[PDB]
């Protein structure tokens, strides 16, 4: 089967997290709950092989509607460097995630992060995020909207307005774009 | 005559040795005290204390105060799992309980 | 820079697929994917018998220690135990779900790797013959994994530039040397020392990457490698000879300072994808693919 | 007439006399609304303590930028480095004059009489170097990508310390 | 008498000193010119510890001799 | 050998982390020099050897009917040296497992050692009699005169060099002898309690230096440097480096033995299986383990390069380390799991800056 001449090797950018198996089943004031978060998102959820796009994140313990899931936390980046990184990304041939916080700053996750990169979008979602202060440095808090069993891959939206990149995750009722 | 290295820093503690074995005579606990029970005592002593000033302290500043008033303690033992099922029948002066609100007593929207 | 042609092996039909020798060095089997695998011998092509009882083409034979021990890496998924002086198949390690491209034994006779082209690489018992563990690796069919000096570590290469160190014992990955630039790295081996791992990839630029910095700054340029994972091996009986193949006849060796084209031997009438270095002389196994089926010998 | 409110840097150690800035973890290139349209005016720049890694771009630089971009982008604003003396403006890497010290008395002056600019590095009077020429149409702010923790103090009235050698210039205590 | 205090690390160390001194003038003068802590100054009288209690002549060891310290941790 | 990039942290064991559930009836355990292999024996009287590397039972060699007691490796690693009940000077080989020495001396044997230098020279410890070296072609046998001749529990060894035979009673008389010429060159009785002696139930060396151990039997590990002995010379009174003990459970101990780099002490209960680990130098207790609540220890081994302790229990061999933890940046270097909020500005060359090998190294080296 060496003979044969199987040209599959080099048409995506470098980068895999895939083939595990992504079956699990089938079916207080603020700082402390900050507190609560750090100790208790690397038990809470993971990233697996989604059937939607790739790969997406997972839930395993059973949320509340109401709790704390996890910091979207990374580098800390500001609104010059966004073209910059772009660029570069761009010439290495990676995919670039972002997000902005406020009118201040953004917070990355190319180089630097956490295992909260890879929530797919939807627009029948079950999360959102507010803002919160531990000491000054907010931060980005992932809380939950409905009781959310083992097994579903996690969502939510990004607050678009409407403004080129199509609809390449598929949810339901959506209006088949992001913006 | 020699140097009085005291049982505390003797051992590498920081309860007294002293009074624990003053409390084990004067107690009618037993006729005869050996003497590795006080000092065993005075470790399992300091080991609850910090067990529970640790969570006490994290809840002080975790509700941005300085000192430690009991409401944090109130909730430093009853947030824990353990040291709850040791202070089973035990009412803290000033203490209140956790907030809980059942699940079916809050309303929820149907339409629209 | 002497090594001259000497003989001739043929007789398959299909292309002969891999010409590895023992590392004993005093045989050399030749599995094509004709299920024929011709017992050669290593010194002038000294033929003893043709061992076969396959279920599809033959991809990959591996060897051990023992040099007795060897391994059907048909195309039926599963790998079949075959001894040399057996004459008799004992067991079949099913477990794959797509074609097995390349297999390995350690230096120590007692373990079998695997390849699937799922992304999902296993780990195999010899003896009493069980899956013993299994690796998400890449994202790729599996091109090359190879134990190293005695059995502590695993390189792996992918086709899109992941040349991934593993763990025998734990059983996670270690280390991952990538480039920006994506060539599909078809081939990688180690080096005996320990510090140093080859690679082969399609852009006609050959590198042995150090192992700890994972650098290398003389390397070779100037050849024909841009389709196929063509083999490569190390000459061990002359001094810094570096042997791979070709796609134009040819028998590629070079030194290591030299980053040029110094000697390529003639011989074959096809690309020639599969060598290796006869462990204790100066004979260097050479078969080419489908239009040759001729595999010739070589000597000082 | 002191340091800026509108057009500082929010984070910055403007204290309460409004004179003397601490340097923050970014390039915080702090402007001010006392900048130049046309005329003859120049001020001191009365740079006091400067530690290591704290570096500064001396410039003039229109009120369109951004208060933590970095001085020297496009015809906004033009940027010089004080190690190596390596001027970067319109993403160019020029290698090109001698540097400066730590805690000298700088402030350059621009001239723009009634199209064509008066562009040297004015490093206590002295000649160090022609930037760039012929600038365009807008307001003229001084802006210093502060780097980080560093002691500068700009410097307001009449007892100038280092005045430019023969050169004209109203006060800048005639403005605010 | 000029004692030398041959260590096992090659740790020569002379003091010269009265025959009817006792430990602790040892212990200081070891201390002053080494910092040595003096839970350690153990010697060896042919094989027999020489105890850290008594004066130098209740051995009677030839004068300008030579000994050896042994690297001690008493009161950790 | 290993991974040099490994140590993230590395640690001292804490987990159980998974036994050989392969065959029981275990009787005594060691390693071989560098730590790759171990043989075991059983209860009928075979060996078992278990590769640690491909973590794969290597070779199981029948020698005899009666249970194997002693064991030891050579140098090489080539010639394992036993004896036992079967009263045999035996002497096996690791490729083959062939019976090259056959000598049936009464008084059954309790402990053989190797010289640590020369193999030729093999230690003998009768169930009565005086210890006996030997050599391997003749039957050379060398008994070393003991004084007491009435405890008939006489302990000695080889320490790391093989520069002399510590020996001792059960009485607690220690008889320094030279290694070839049996030179008298120390003696220390041992300073048991305030007076009253005791028994020695045996001693061992370490792997650097010349710190070792005495096992008495009042239930107190003591701790000698072998330079201190050679300093006292004839009549020494040495008193220890580290004594040891634990009064709460008041624990006769079983086995001993030292770390890789003689920084650790590791010693076993006879009563409870519950594995203690000590400092030398600074002296105290770090970390107490468990097991199987219920058993009777039999052997503890160590192994030197890396911290893994192999227990003997109901036939049972421990392995015990750490359950260690994997996580990213091996899979993808250019990537690195933060936690927080983390800064990115100290370098200054940013913002559109542009500015204006030699080696031969060896492939088939050592
Ligand atoms: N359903 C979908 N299919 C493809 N891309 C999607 C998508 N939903 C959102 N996106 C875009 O793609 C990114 C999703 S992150 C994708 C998950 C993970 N990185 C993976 O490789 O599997 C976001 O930047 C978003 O802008
Ligand atoms: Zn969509």
């Amino acid at each position: 089967a060496r003979a044969e001449v199987h040209l599959r090797k080099s048409a995506f950018d470098m980068f895999n997290f895939l083939a595990s198996k992504h079956r699990q089943p089938p079916e207080l004031p603020m700082p402390m709950r900050f507190r609560h978060l750090k100790k208790t998102s690397k038990e809470a959820v993971g990233v697996y092989r989604s059937p939607i796009h790739g790969r997406g994140l997972f839930c395993k313990r059973n949320i509340d509607a109401g709790e704390m899931v996890i910091e979207y936390a990374g580098n800390v980046i500001r609104s010059i460097q966004t073209d910059k990184r772009e660029k570069y990304y761009d010439s290495k041939g990676i995919g670039c995630y972002m997000f902005r916080i406020d009118d201040s700053e953004v917070v990355d996750a190319t180089m630097h992060g956490n295992a909260a990169r890879f929530i797919n979008h939807s627009c029948e979602p079950n999360c959102y995020s507010r803002v919160i202060n531990i000491d000054g440095q907010k931060h980005i808090v992932i809380f939950a909207m409905r009781k959310i069993y083992r097994g579903e891959e996690l969502t939510y939206d990004y607050k678009f307005p409407i403004e080129k990149l199509p609809c390449n995750c598929g949810a339901k009722k959506c209006r088949k774009f992001l913006n | 005559r020699a140097k009085a290295k005291t049982r505390s820093s003797r051992a590498g503690l920081q309860f007294p040795v002293g009074r624990v074995h003053r409390l084990l005579r004067k107690g009618n606990y037993a006729e005869r005290v050996g003497a590795g029970a006080p000092v065993y005592l005075a470790a399992v002593l300091e080991y609850l204390t910090a067990e529970i000033l640790e969570l006490a302290g994290n809840a002080a500043r975790d509700n941005k105060k300085t000192r430690i008033i009991p409401r944090h303690l109130q909730l430093a033992v009853r947030n824990d799992e353990e040291l709850n099922k040791l202070l089973g029948r035990v009412t803290i002066a000033q203490g209140g309980v956790l907030p809980n609100i059942q699940s079916v007593l809050l309303p929820k929207k149907t339409e629209s | 820079p002497n090594y001259a042609l000497k003989f001739t092996l043929a007789g398959h039909t299909k292309a002969v697929s891999s010409v590895k020798f023992s590392p004993n060095g005093e045989w050399l089997a030749s599995s094509s994917a004709d299920k024929l695998i011709k017992i050669w011998g290593a010194y002038d092509g000294k033929f003893e018998k043709t061992i076969s009882g396959h279920k599809l083409g033959i991809s990959d034979v591996a060897w051990s220690s023992d040099s007795n021990l060897l391994v059907s890496a048909s195309d039926d998924k599963t790998l079949k135990i075959w001894d040399v002086s057996s004459g008799k198949c004992l067991k079949t390690l099913k477990g794959h779900s797509n074609y097995v491209f390349c297999c390995n034994f350690n230096p120590q006779s007692n373990l079998i790797v695997s390849g699937s082209f799922d992304e999902s690489v296993r780990i195999w018992d010899v003896k009493t013959g069980k899956c013993l563990k299994t690796l998400p690796a890449h994202s790729d069919p599996v091109s090359a994994v190879h134990f190293n000096r005695d059995g502590s570590l695993i390189v792996s290469s992918s086709y899109d530039g992941l040349c991934r160190i593993w763990d025998t014992a734990s059983g996670q990955c270690l280390k991952t040397l990538i480039d920006d630039d994506n060539p599909p790295v078809s081939f990688v081996k180690f080096s005996p020392n320990g510090k140093y791992i080859l690679a082969a990839t399609l852009d006609n630029t050959l590198k042995l990457w150090d192992y700890s910095k994972g650098k290398c700054l003389k390397t070779y340029t100037g050849h024909k490698n841009e389709k196929y994972c063509i083999f490569a091996n190390f000459s061990v009986t002359g001094g810094k000879w570096i042997v791979s193949g070709s796609e134009d006849n040819l028998v590629y060796i070079w030194n290591l300072q030299t980053k040029e084209i110094v000697q390529k031997l003639q011989g074959h009438t096809d690309v020639v994808i599969s060598t290796a270095c006869h462990p204790t002389e100066n004979i260097i196994a050479s078969a080419a693919l489908e239009n040759d089926k001729t595999i010739k010998l070589w000597k000082s | 007439v002191l340091l800026a409110l509108h057009d500082r840097a929010p984070q910055l150690k403007i204290s309460d006399d409004r004179l003397t800035v601490v340097g923050e973890k970014g390039y915080s290139m702090v402007r001010a609304s006392h900048g130049v349209r046309k005329g003859a005016w120049y001020f001191e720049i009365t740079v006091d303590e400067m530690p290591p890694d704290t570096a500064a771009r001396l410039g003039w630089s229109q009120p369109l930028g951004n208060l933590q971009a970095p001085l020297g982008y496009d015809k906004f604003s033009y940027s010089w480095r004080s190690k190596k003396g390596t001027k970067f403006h319109q993403s160019i890497g020029k290698h090109y004059s001698s540097g400066y010290g730590q805690g000298d008395v700088l402030g350059f002056y621009i001239n723009l009489p009634e199209p064509h600019s008066e562009i040297i590095f004015y490093k206590n009077g002295v000649n160090q170097g022609v930037a760039y020429k012929d600038i365009f149409e807008g307001v003229y702010f001084p802006a210093i990508s502060l780097y980080k923790s560093c002691t500068v103090s700009i410097n307001f009235g009449p007892c100038f310390k280092y005045p430019p050698k023969d050169l004209t210039y109203r006060p800048m205590s005639d403005m605010g | 008498m000029q004692i030398f205090v041959k260590t096992l690390t090659g740790k020569t160390i002379t003091l010269e000193v009265e025959p009817s001194d006792t430990i602790e003038n040892v212990k200081a003068k070891i201390q002053d010119k080494e910092g040595i802590p003096p839970d350690q100054q153990r010697l060896i009288f042919a094989g027999k510890q020489l105890e850290d209690g008594r004066t130098l002549s209740d051995y009677n060891i030839q004068k300008e001799s030579t000994l050896h310290l042994v690297l001690r941790l008493r009161g950790c | 050998n290993l991974e040099l990039l490994e140590s993230f942290g590395q640690n001292y064991p804490e987990e159980a982390d998974g036994t050989l559930d392969c065959i029981s009836m275990a009787l005594t355990c060691t390693f071989n020099r560098w730590g790759t292999l171990l043989a075991v024996g059983c209860n009928d009287g075979r060996i078992v050897i278990w590769d640690f590397l491909t973590r794969g039972i290597a070779k199981i060699i029948s020698a005899h009917i009666h249970p194997v007691c002693s064991l030891c490796w050579s140098r090489d690693g080539h010639k394992l040296v036993s004896a036992s009940t079967d009263n045999i000077v035996s002497q096996w080989d690791v490729l083959s497992g062939d019976c090259d020495q056959r000598f049936r001396f009464p008084s059954p044997i309790l402990k053989v050692q190797y010289h640590p230098r020369d193999q030729n020279k093999v230690l003998v410890c009768p169930m009565k009699s005086a210890p006996v070296m030997l050599t391997l072609s003749d039957s050379k046998h060398v008994v070393l005169p003991v004084d007491d001749d009435s405890d008939l529990n006489v302990v000695a060894s080889f320490d790391r060099r093989g520069e002399y035979i510590y020996t001792g009673n059960a009485k607690g008389k220690i008889l320094v002898l030279k290694t070839d010429s049996q030179d008298l060159v120390a003696s220390f009785r041992v300073t048991t309690g305030t007076s009253n002696t005791t028994a020695i139930k045996s001693i061992e060396f370490a792997r650097k230096g010349s710190c070792f151990l005495i096992n008495t039997a009042d239930r107190i590990i003591r701790v000698y440097d072998g330079r201190e002995i050679l300093t006292c010379g004839r009549d020494g009174e040495p008193e220890p480096m580290q004594k040891l003990q634990d009064l709460v459970n008041r624990t006769p101990w079983k086995k001993c033995c030292f770390s890789g780099d003689g920084e650790y002490i590791v010693a076993g209960s006879a009563r409870q299986h519950a594995l203690y680990i000590w400092e030398k130098s600074i002296g105290n207790l770090v970390k107490i383990l468990h097991g199987t609540r219920g058993e009777l220890l039999l052997d503890v081994a160590w192994h030197p390069v890396r911290p893994i302790i192999a227990s003997i229990s109901s036939g049972v061999v421990s392995i015990w380390a750490q359950n260690q933890v994997e996580n990213w940046s091996a899979f993808a270097p250019d990537f690195k799991e933060l936690d927080e909020n983390v800064e990115y500005e100290e370098r200054e060359s940013e913002f559109d800056i542009e500015d204006e090998e030699d080696e031969e190294v060896d492939v088939t080296s050592v």
